[PDB]
């Protein structure tokens, strides 16, 4: 059904925007920024530390 | 009679001993493991102990060092404490069962006070706004660090890729021409 | 990529059906010459039982390769619930025993303050 | 039933020997690879220690829909990891607060038991 | 009875849109797979 629609289900981009001084669900919603930011340092920190080798080995 | 670099060794020794006494009764939570100086929360906690606790804010101002710093005419400490720790440890199955029971209420009162919060909600996008300066700017960093080492070996890696795609079609009609 | 006996890059590998290894076929064609054997389990290997469709593949790249990726962000997260539980059990367990001293060192101090203020409620009346 | 790193139902179980404590094989050797240890009672031990030893499908319900039940779950399990840390961190904040005047209060006892002693010399003359 | 990815540098893409994209990809192939 998806393919002969052509469509695409939607997926949540609700994380890019999010916005200060809002209310308790939106409270949740910058802890989450908060959660995904620490995870990306982390998974830029192992990408780093492997350097380019791992992409030279591939 | 005569010594020789032994009142050296000695006076050494004497040093190290007095390093020692006096690193240990400095502060016992300080020198064990790991806060804002505000003599106006003192003021207004003073309406608690309501005794004690303003002897607990003055000590805590003071090894600490809006700030004034005062009195490190407090901590020769170290004979007093012992004899006040052993006092007091005498006077203090039953007891392990009774502490159990109330560290399992005071977890379920931090159990509580998190669910209700899931003012207070400025401060966390700020920390987030910090999070969010700092940790973005070391990603835009290792980033461009990145691309400008993967993107060339991107390029040798995608091109690769496209290689594999027009050998995969000369190999099938070659197969169907076999 | 390489040769399990001698190291190389083989020019053309053939994989065992006894124990799966990518051999190179120049060199294991002389292995089993000299003895009907797999050099790596020693198990019984012929010449034809060594080997050199129509689905097209692509390149192992970051669907298959994205949910075992997933499973290594949660496995990894898993542990780092763990720093905490270990953690929070050794803080409230230093907490109770602090919380106790701190209870029965308190009626001390309201004993002494009562002794002490006593005493001189007593000497100054004489 | 749970494995007492993640609470998973596991699926390939490890049991290890020098605690008695059913483990998942891929946690456990996460674990290990770090450091030579136990995680519960942190005694020595190692990858080949390790004896490896109720299986229910789940039918979800009667596909776009559990695209966005994935990305819910994620959203509370990052939640749900970010506020037991700072529960974490405030509860050793709070221990520390109780530590500072378990130790200024020893000192109060010291001046006390100073005027009780003056107090004793006192009434005896 | 080991192959290497380099995870992209832009590593919630993997929420969002890699995984959309994995999704597309194996709907749209199969339909024209099925219309060959």
């Amino acid at each position: 059904a998806l393919y002969t629609e052509y469509l695409k289900q939607r997926n949540n981009k609700k994380r890019r925007t999010p916005d200060f001084n809002d209310d308790d669900d939106t409270l949740f919603l910058e802890e989450y920024r908060r959660k995904y930011p620490r995870i990306d340092t982390s998974r830029y920190i192992p990408n780093e530390s492997s350097e380019v080798s791992l992409l030279g080995i591939v | 009679l005569t010594p020789k670099e032994l009142l050296p060794h000695d006076s050494g020794q004497e040093d190290n001993e007095r390093s020692n006494i006096k690193s240990g009764k400095q502060l016992k939570s300080r020198i064990r493991k790991f806060f804002a100086s505000l003599p106006s929360p003192k003021n207004d906690f003073e309406i608690l102990s309501e005794d004690e606790k303003e002897e607990d804010a003055e000590i805590a101002e003071y090894e600490k060092e809006e700030d004034n710093f005062i009195e490190p005419p407090s901590q020769d400490a170290p004979r007093v404490s012992l004899v006040a720790v052993p006092l007091a440890y005498s006077t203090l199955k039953n007891n392990p069962q009774s502490a159990i029971d109330n560290k399992y209420n005071l977890l379920v009162a931090n159990a509580i006070n998190k669910e209700p919060h899931m003012e207070s909600r400025m401060q966390h996008i700020t920390q987030g706004r910090t999070s969010m300066k700092i940790q973005f700017k070391t990603a835009m960093p290792p980033t461009e660090v990145l691309l400008e080492s993967i993107q060339s070996k991107v390029e040798s890696i995608e091109q690769l890729q496209r290689k594999l795609q027009h050998v995969q079609p000369l190999e099938q009609q070659n197969n169907e021409m076999c | 990529m390489l040769c399990a006996i001698s190291g190389k890059v083989p020019r053309r590998p053939v994989l065992s059906p006894k124990s799966r290894t990518i051999f190179e076929k120049s060199l294991l064609e002389q292995y089993v010459k000299d003895t009907g054997n797999d050099p790596i389990t020693n198990e019984p290997l012929s010449i034809e039982e060594i080997v050199e469709s129509a689905q097209q593949a692509s390149l192992t790249e970051s669907i298959p390769n994205l949910l075992t990726s997933l499973q290594n962000e949660w496995d990894a997260i898993m542990l780092e619930n763990f720093k905490l539980r270990s953690t929070l059990d050794s803080l409230t367990k230093k907490l109770s025993t602090v919380m106790y001293e701190r209870d029965a060192a308190k009626l001390v101090a309201a004993q002494l303050l009562m002794e002490k203020n006593e005493d001189s409620k007593d000497l100054p009346k004489s």
